[PDB]
């Protein structure tokens, strides 16, 4: 028994089977704007979140299989509070971060059982008082990784929400326009706040920028 | 394993030589005012008879409703409070909610009780908690203080004011009979500064208020809005009330 | 053997899941005035489908048994070792419900067979507070969803669904909501052939308690 | 390297027969409660291979299938079984706990060993000496699968007829030769003598140890 | 094999949340004893530190199970993890089970955990637990109540005398039982004989504290009969306490 | 790995925790004697426990019946004593629920011997215990001379008795120095008896450590006699009624 | 119907797999000059890096797929940091970097599930005052290992680039020329914030690595 | 396990033999506004006998930071090279410097590391001299560190600090001579004082051998980095101060 399974027809079913999941669960949008950076989410429960704080300046955002997006979420709090330990608060910072997440999923697709159904966002807004362009990167299944500039879209069917989003993306843009926009382009895809997760990174918050826009405000802002 | 979503752990098993491990000697009082908390330590380090240490910090906010000062070693204690604020933070991170008061305690008392073959030997760091809950019922009531001893075992204080380091007891003796006086953070504030005081009086490894150099002792109150360093003008002002009133 | 795919290793699976659940005893859980109640259809006397978890959470599941007795031991161990660490006030619904996902998510990936059971917890408010309840349902899969009146698992579900679409009312007597669960469980398909329990927010540590006998008999009267 | 999968579903119909047959091609067994409190009764032509055992003191086991297989989880049973009476009090140990585990145990070796189980099995427990509790019989499948009986369990060869039989026949609060009667009658239907059988009582009017082989000529005497 | 042991458990998986192994507050003094239908158990409220009071308020019995209590005596900390850790073990097994342990049951879990802390203990971290308990399964109702002591090396025993004492004056404690023991006849005069070989023991050793009359400080207290493990209310003891105070001064 | 069929080679694999053995001021203190009569054994032991000079305990029971045919007494810390009582006796029964079939007396002897040297480090350290063994052979040729007391020293060597009597604990000197004189007198399990609880009287009158029989609460000895018919224990009264007897006996 | 190709195909199936995600990469070529080695890869990337720096005069720059080759320098930085602290640091070489990046990739083309999907080059120029021919090599994920006389070309479709390299090699070109010729050759395969410019200075005393970038770049084009 | 990008945990985990595992000198260290100047002493004994003559105990550790240490000359040595690589490690797997405050921290972690060693003798006790880009005020930029031998750091509010067995009297040296200090230059002069004061009162610190012409090594560090000072810039700065003494 010399034969050997095909590489090739393993590579190419495991893509397939991440890319389906992936395709086939809720979608997330991850933009820069003058507030720093914005998340938006159709989420319809309550309980469970699809986007999170990862460390002082650096937001997460995913789409794909809870419990697997959920684990990588936590790993990358464990993997920068330690960092962050080690050296300085200062010295963690969202391009490292995703560095490791592009590891991990990497490693997974290729030595776990089944590949990661999920894709992922890593965002880093600069520290109060700096002055730097927001910073989005982009992961997916297969652990490749993408610089991106203005936004990102993760989830279902990406194409509609994607061009809507470039046919309407305006920079610096007001937070409630901004909100409305992003909204405008997940409907695209094929709205309520009981729709709605939505949280954003801020510039102006002294340490943490992480904040999450419920109920009552949500409400007005739309 | 099992996840208990604690830092500790988790740096301990992936990193335990991040794990702490002499300069040594320091007070530290708490005491509770209606509706909230205030609590103060001295900026001495000494090292045998001399004076290593004049400006070091004691006393840290550890997350917006808790502060704890470190008694003991200086290196043991600085790390002390670092290691047990991210773990707090930590685990908000992960669960998104903080952990309810009794569990900051019972983590707090779990590094202190793993550290205690290391204060066998020297490295010892005998902290005191302050904080203000929210959950409890009474606003007035919110503000706690808890003691731990060696071993691990804490003590919340129904006593209203506590004290830990080299010069305690005097601290303490003194509060017993200043405590009456505090009728709110103002008086709260002034009583520990004058705790500290009489510490450094009969202690000489508690440092008093410096005015040759401005350094004096620093201080953290806590109350509904949260967590504030005390400003040291207000400090530097309360001690030469304290040092002007004892020179009369 | 029939070696196959990424893909249909996953549809087999998911079916001989599918299956296996579809062939079992039925289980209800639905929100209420009392808090939340559980009634399964239950012929034995000893094996329990219905079980306490912590103070203010329950467990209650459908599939092979040998298999979610063993989920509900796991639960047990890891609530009363979090509240143990911290303080049984921080143990909550939603970290167990989160912590079944996981695991029946890793079973399914690593496991030659993936468990044959659905799963639910409810979390209701701790004595003296008003939080509305909390109920879980963790698929074979390890996916997650958070209902809001009721859940239902075990057997074939769309009937007892509906018929409770149909008649759920918030805030029902206890004897009311028992009724209308007999009749909703009813459609899917007796108390010495019941299984019924509550988490009750009017208990002061331990909102569990099983509804039995004589008791149990007089309910429906 | 990469990884490869198997169909689920054909492995478990292959397996799932490979131990419905073998444990059909085995010798059967009968227990069923009575006033005397449990009655166990087998077809058993050899005089060396116990298929009825003793787990704990008022807890007994009788199996069939493969004799390695069972033998096996015999002992395992009667380490849970000590352990558990050891860390805690032997008033701790129950049926209910010994069914549990094998249902545990047989669960996990059909799904992980390379061929599962061919064996069936009954954990049955009495009262304690003095209490009044109606005897408790439970049934363990290959697969894992685990029931509980109200008044007797048959396992073994061919058990539609035996059970069947009982059925028909069975009476609550036998006195104990006509239980042994009924157990003896049941048998046949799924194929007999003192010479061929293997008989043991869980007797709760025992201080202790409920355990007792009915043996030779106190067998004799009970068939005639 | 798995013994529904939570602290098995815990050594497998988190071997951190453990005492542990390898001055501290301690001091302490608790009495217990059975009167028909029931039994008591009783501790003081101090803490010392070499000669140093450091503590005036602890509670040192823990109700922790709806039929038993235990009074830990000795390193104050030790005694409070192991009143914490005995009450999850138990309800551990019973959740995992469906059915609480026997008596026999938990008295043995509680050695085990005693005999385990031998080495810890001999090093100063010492917890010599007093543990009470009613036995519904008991056959008779008025006989139910039980007492146990625990030796160092777990080795457990059940008294047959009546009541029992651990702690630094459980020598004046056990002394004023002694003869105080043929005044109990129901619950109220064994709460009253417990309360006073308490005072009795704080009268000859400054380790354990009487009543304090001026911040209102006094043992705590826990009575179990059929229906259940109960704390005493403080006033209940307060009144006790100045009875006999009152009583030990002319009238 | 071999299966040796032992329930203390499991825990050692599999549950330590349980093992007594704790090797890394305890109650401790009693006489136990065991004496061969005609187709009999007899085993009795004190039951007082001591801490220093205080008396801690005065109704421990030190004689149990390990199995139909033995009992064993064991002398030394009090907890280890009850724990080794308690292991030993699973020990034996599990090994007969495996095969089916009880250990030879030999095995028997060996399988407490192996549990008693395993302590040795433990002993070393005052978690001593010293049991003694009496049991009745069924194999044996002969009936009359079945009966068996086996000692053990702390090493787990093991001797059998072909003096007729033995005795461990703090007052086995003076209850062997008795027997020596009053063995002649044994004939039965009744005159064995006499003489078993009267050795113990003898130490208990030149050992503080030894209780004797207490007239005021009526506690006495506990003992365990043992023929071809099994073991029993000796009913309270009986022995009170012999204690008595050599009481005034003693006074008149 | 999964399959079992045999030995000789496995082979062929891992070899493609990787030569086609090398082919489908951005392209990198480093030549040697006067001035000593030159970096010049296509990246439109501003955070991802493709060429770095090893050890003092050890340079490094890939193609293939990023977390892979991450991981490559990563563990180069390693094992030169080792070598020069239990020996000197003068003892570090670029022959040796090349020969264990050999003994990897040929490793893991061999043992792992997927072979890795990049091309690498290990330069070295002399220490500061000495005069030494700069070196060249070209380690493939087979493992094979090349001494390149004059430049390297890695990454996406090579031919092209190759030949307008061999057509208008420059030897000893003057660092504006040498980035005119690289730019040539890059630019038949397929801007300055499109390009990742980079070079080890014989010149410079110790750490030859140099990245050339934003103003300084745009003069050297012209 | 989670990656820090440490080239001291490599050693660790697969190269333990490279890790670490005569005595007695004087260190100084002063802020001076805009910059940080450090210096040392150049003597090594062994008990009453002078082993070396001509040690060097400063070593700039990167542009921006400079450390000196007191102890065992072998392990202050191994420490200095061996923090330098580390520092440089990270730099180049990541791109970009470590924070001044994680340099520190780093640092802390190695002594820590060595605290049982140093109970045995083999005791190093650092102090680190830096200059923050990062830090608001360019004159109070630089940056003095001392650890203590559990890994406690300070950073240094009274502007100076000294570390060996003569650093009593170059603290209290320091202490008279720091108002003087208003530049790089007074600020260098005060530094080979307080050195030549420590030499003075302590056998085991060696001042300027004018006869073979030896001199304490410094390295001084503002906003264009880390550089040594050339001996003759100290040799004649010694040569003023004996004939200041008279």
């Amino acid at each position: 028994f010399p034969y050997f399974i095909s590489p090739e027809q393993a590579m190419r079913e495991r893509s397939e089977l991440a890319r389906k999941g992936i395709a086939r669960a809720k979608s997330v949008v991850a933009l820069a704007y003058a507030g720093g950076v914005l998340f938006v989410a159709e989420n319809p429960s309550r309980s469970l979140q699809k986007i999170s704080e990862l460390y002082d300046r650096v937001g997460f955002a995913a789409a794909g299989k809870f419990n697997e997006f959920d684990n990588l979420r936590r790993g990358g709090i464990q993997f920068a509070d330690t960092r962050g330990y080690a050296y300085d608060r200062r010295d963690v910072t969202g391009r490292q971060l995703a560095n490791v997440y592009a590891q991990t999923l990497g490693t997974i697709f290729t030595e776990q059982a089944k590949p990661y159904e999920v894709e992922l966002c890593v965002a880093e807004v600069a520290h109060y008082g700096e002055t730097k362009r927001p910073e989005l990167y982009r992961i997916t299944y297969d652990g490749s990784i993408a610089d991106e500039p203005h936004f990102v879209v993760m989830g279902g069917t990406t194409e509609p929400i994607a061009n809507a989003l470039k046919e309407s993306y305006a920079e610096n843009a007001s937070l409630t326009d901004a909100l409305r926009i992003a909204v405008a382009a997940l409907r695209a895809g094929s709205l309520g706040v009981a729709s709605l997760e939505v949280a954003v990174l801020d510039a102006n918050r002294p340490r943490r920028a992480f904040r999450r826009i419920t109920g009552s405000a949500l409400q007005a802002l739309l | 394993a099992v996840d208990l979503s604690s830092f500790t752990d988790f740096l301990r098993r992936q990193a335990p030589e991040l794990l702490p491990a002499l300069p040594h000697g320091a007070t530290i009082v708490a005491l509770k005012y209606p509706g909230g908390v205030v609590m103060a330590g001295d900026r001495r380090s000494t090292q045998g008879n001399m004076i290593s240490g004049r400006d070091v910090r004691k006393v840290y906010i550890t997350d917006d409703y808790t502060a704890t000062g470190i008694a003991g070693t200086a290196a043991v204690a600085v790390e002390f409070a670092r290691l047990y604020a991210v773990e707090l933070e930590h685990y908000e991170k992960l669960e998104g909610v903080p952990l309810t008061f009794a569990g900051k305690i019972n983590r707090l008392a779990i590094m202190v009780r793993g550290n205690l073959a290391a204060a066998m030997q020297g490295l010892l760091a005998l902290p005191l908690l302050a904080g203000y809950d929210i959950h409890a019922s009474d606003p007035q009531s919110a503000g706690r203080i808890v003691s731990f001893d060696a071993a691990g075992g804490w003590n919340i204080e129904e006593e209203g004011y506590q004290a830990v380091g080299s010069g305690s007891l005097f601290a303490k003796s003194s509060m017993k009979k200043l405590y009456s006086q505090v009728t709110d953070g103002d008086s709260g504030l002034r009583v520990a500064v004058e705790a500290l005081y009489d510490a450094a009086d009969d202690d000489s490894a508690t440092g008093g208020p410096d005015l040759v150099r401005g350094i004096f002792p620093t201080a953290v109150i806590i109350d509904a809005d949260g967590a504030v360093d005390v400003p040291e003008s207000r400090i530097a002002e309360l001690a030469r009330a304290i040092i002007e009133s004892r020179s009369g």
